[PDB]
């Protein structure tokens, strides 16, 4: 699996180690006493959308239809 | 609920019982909806008053001083002169050792000079702390003296006699409202509508959009 | 949200040290005078404020406690019972409130 | 001000806080842990803090205030009686001028009117 | 941090969420050396308090104490 | 002092020096009391209006009566 | 949780602020006979999804199948 | 769009949201793994995930894509490339229609005009 | 505020047991007909719709299937181009959308 993408989120666990995701070329382990990596190893940013509940949609069709 | 007191004494709870039956007791719970109505709102035209008449300014720059209350540790003072007591009935309980074996020729020579020094500790400690709170108490009673003569002139303005005016003006008011029915309705206390509305227009004007119009020294709750 | 989270509106500085984690400077700290340099200053203020500062000195006292007043109409009737009747404005103007 | 016997125990307690107190009703429960021997109608127990009041008149009125009102049964009554009117004084307040902060009040969270939907 | 209004769901310090934890200080002479615990007794009000003594000194004088 | 227009420096050092809380709190303020200023003023409307039992009734038609 | 939105502070479901907790069934005979765990297996697919079949089959027979 | 080589770490970190991502600078480490020669600027590699581009070009001029380019030290800066390009229109996005969701914009905590303090 | 805190809109009974929290009734519960009425009743209606119901559906299928397009100049389109050149206010009233 490739690299994961620098990421300079880390959570502590010991002691404060700074970590630097560009430091290094392959990302070093994460030990249960020193650090904890944020989460999404393989992850980007998207935008998403709940849907909305199919009575509440069936009411939104019925007055766009009875409008036009 | 609040208002209890007001409601219980328009219920006539002070006097009589209520009836026994929900449906003329619980017209009479709604009959003083509208009483509950003009005395919260006489309660709220009271006149302002100096603030700076029996508080002093915590915002003024006297007070930045932030100056803490000296006390004297009083345990711990009793506690370190049985500690200093300890050393002593340990010293008397070995007392032929310390005195006649010359192996311990140095305790016997310098106990009294740590003990001195000890004792000199827990006395500085306590005489230090009991002049600081003397020091603190006779300056707050001359300060207060001062401030006192300062602002003694407060009282002499009018806004004291109209605030007084007007609370002696509801006194008045509310011993003349009375019931006047028991049939369980908003009429039974008729005349006394009559009565707090004349009140309330003699300290307001119901013909504004605000009648009663906010100023920060005003009354709220 | 982590709950050692703060926003900061001065620049600071972190050390750059294993094991630690603090702020070691500040960018563009300048260092002024020291607290006997400070002392000495504020002694030749204190002097000429003690030899050539305190007389009228019962006059201005008394307006700076009218107009810590809560109301402007008390501060009127503090100037004018206290003050041997003082105009406002003209108090005001003695005591660098006016513009 | 409540106007009757009896109220929603939701209608006061917090929508958007943590409840960590209610607004119950009168503990009728105290009433017969007083040993002597009184007149009360039911008419009057449920109006609130009303019934604690009733008996710390009829406990001052049995014993006085020195040495004899001092019995658990009677220092709860006027505890009670102090208490409830003081919660309720602000309740009550808090039921006027904060009235979106409690449960069953349209503003609590208010529904948007339909021009707000976009439709 | 209950009574100052923060409600708290489970319990310790040992966060599960994106949190950072602070474990105990290991109990080896390394750490040892260069940390230790906070004495609570060497936080202490500012002497600048002693100085407000003065005002007490200017007013004996004042009242020819 | 010197009114309202000659206070803008005066307005300033406030928005700069107190902190930001504390301006929302000055902020919310302003608007409880515009709540509670509304609040009051509806209780004058329901306490001062007039019945219909009490139509042309005046203090002239109230009996010499007190609370007791 | 954690990924569902919720930040975790502190671990465990024994809660130090103001919420329920519940401690696990005791291991004695009065409290397994009146409680038992919840079985997953036990929840299931509502069976009217085999009344989409229905669609098949007069679809089979339009298409002369 | 940065219009920019640099860019303040904090301006696309946010403020009221929980960090669990940040918006680093090109890893200028990962060139150095190219075991070929190549020739390579430092006015092209702080311009964001462009570095990654150029090294994705040289290992597929050296190599092909096929069997060749399979090696740690190529998927890694195509795979980098990929995931910058990525990330950084979906930050461009957020800092163009929700600027108030990050640390230094004015919208983030608004503070309040003068007229709404009632002074 | 409690984790497991929920606002109802509708009135719900508790039961009062030992060891149990659940909802036992609920006010004015009324219960309808049983599944085997309801299934009498509905072969009823899918009875006379599959004996009488059933000529001249492929129109109103067709006028059906339009008006679940999203604009309406797509309504039109199929109405025109599917429907056998139908008019939009009087498909509507045959389908039962008209007021
Ligand atoms: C879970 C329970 C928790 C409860 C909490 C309490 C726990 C129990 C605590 C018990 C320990 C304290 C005991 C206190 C008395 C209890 C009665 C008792 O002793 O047991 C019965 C005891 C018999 O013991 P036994 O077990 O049956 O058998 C003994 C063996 O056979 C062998 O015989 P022995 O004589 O060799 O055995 C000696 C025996 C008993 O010997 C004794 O005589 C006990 C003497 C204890 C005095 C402790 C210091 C007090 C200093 C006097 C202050 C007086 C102030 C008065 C002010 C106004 C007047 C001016 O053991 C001790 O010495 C016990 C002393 C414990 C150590 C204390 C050292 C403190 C130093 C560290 C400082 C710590 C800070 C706290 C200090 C607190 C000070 C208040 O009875 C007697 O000893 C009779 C004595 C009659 C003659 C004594 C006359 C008075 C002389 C006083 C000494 C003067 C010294 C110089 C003056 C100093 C100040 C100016």
């Amino acid at each position: 699996a490739p690299n994961p993408y620098p990421n300079g989120i880390h959570f502590d666990r010991v002691f404060p180690t700074h970590y630097d995701p560009l430091a290094e070329t392959n990302r070093t382990k994460a030990n249960l006493q020193l650090i904890k990596y944020a989460p999404g190893n393989y992850s980007t940013l998207v935008v998403t959308s709940e849907k909305l509940p199919r009575p509440c949609i069936r009411t939104i069709q019925n007055y766009r239809r009875c409008q036009m | 609920m609040d208002n209890y007191f007001t409601a219980i004494t328009l219920l006539g709870l002070r006097d009589q019982n209520l009836p026994p039956f929900k449906d003329a007791r619980l017209q009479r719970y709604k009959s003083i909806k509208k009483m509950i109505d003009l005395i919260e709102t006489t309660t709220k035209l009271a006149p302002p008053m100096p603030v700076e008449l029996f508080m002093l300014n915590p915002t003024d720059p006297e007070w930045d001083d932030d100056m803490t209350y000296p006390t004297i540790t009083h345990a711990t003072a009793l506690y370190k002169s049985s500690a200093l007591a300890g050393n002593l009935f340990l010293y008397a309980y070995n007392y032929n050792n310390f005195t006649a074996n010359i192996r311990l020729r140095t305790m016997r020579y310098l106990f009294p000079v740590v003990s001195l020094a000890i004792f000199g500790n827990i006395y500085w400690d306590y005489r230090s702390q009991l002049v600081k709170v003397n020091l603190f108490d006779e300056y707050i009673q001359a300060r207060a003296q001062e401030l006192v003569k300062q602002n003694e002139y407060l009282l002499e303005h009018e806004d004291v006699k109209r605030y007084v005016w007007w609370y002696e003006d509801l006194k008045e008011t509310l011993a003349r409202v009375h019931r006047q029915a028991n049939n369980h309705k908003a009429c039974d206390f008729k005349d006394s509508e009559i009565i707090l509305q004349d009140f309330i227009r003699r300290y307001t004007n119901p013909k504004d959009n605000l009648p009663i119009k906010f100023h920060p020294q005003g009354q709220t709750f | 949200m982590q709950n050692t989270t703060n926003i900061v509106h001065v620049p600071v500085h972190m050390g750059h040290t294993h094991y630690f984690d603090y702020i070691d400077s500040f960018p563009k700290l300048k260092e002024g005078p020291t607290l006997e340099e400070n002392h000495i200053t504020n002694q030749k203020i204190l002097r000429e404020q003690l030899i050539s500062g305190q007389q009228g000195l019962e006059q201005n006292l008394c307006l700076r406690n009218c107009f810590k007043l809560s109301q402007k109409r008390y501060i009127e009737f503090c100037l004018d019972r206290k003050c041997g009747g003082a105009d406002f404005q003209r108090a005001a103007t003695i005591l660098g409130y006016t513009k | 001000t409540i106007f009757a016997e009896t109220w929603e125990a939701s209608e006061y307690q917090y929508r958007n806080k943590a409840n960590l107190k209610t607004l119950p009703v009168n503990h009728l429960g105290k009433l017969a842990e007083l040993k002597f021997d009184f007149v009360e109608y039911k008419a009057h127990q449920l109006i609130a803090c009303h019934l604690y009041e009733r008996m710390t008149i009829h406990c001052m009125n049995q014993y006085g205030l020195f040495k004899d009102f001092y019995r658990p049964e009677c220092l709860d009554a006027q505890y009670y009686f102090k208490t409830c009117v003081e919660l309720n004084a602000a309740y009550g307040i808090q039921k006027k001028f904060f009235p979106e902060h409690f449960v069953g009040s349209p503003y609590a969270r208010p529904v948007p009117q339909f021009q707000q939907l976009g439709l | 941090t209950l009574r100052a209004g923060k409600n708290i769901e489970g319990s310790g310090q040992v966060h599960f969420g994106y949190h950072d934890q602070k474990w105990g200080m290991p109990a080896i002479p390394m750490f040892q050396l260069m940390y230790y615990e906070l004495p609570g007794n060497s936080i202490v009000v500012n002497p600048c308090r002693n100085q407000n003594y003065r005002l007490y000194f200017e007013m004996r004088k004042k009242l020819g104490i | 002092v010197n009114g309202t227009e000659k206070c803008n420096s005066e307005a300033q050092d406030i928005l700069a020096i107190c902190p930001n809380w504390a301006l929302d709190h000055m902020k919310e303020k302003v608007r409880f009391y515009t709540k509670a200023l509304a609040i009051n003023n509806q209780t004058y409307i329901r306490a001062m209006q007039v019945e219909e039992y009490n139509q042309g009734r005046t203090v002239a038609d109230v009996a010499p009566k007190t609370w007791i």
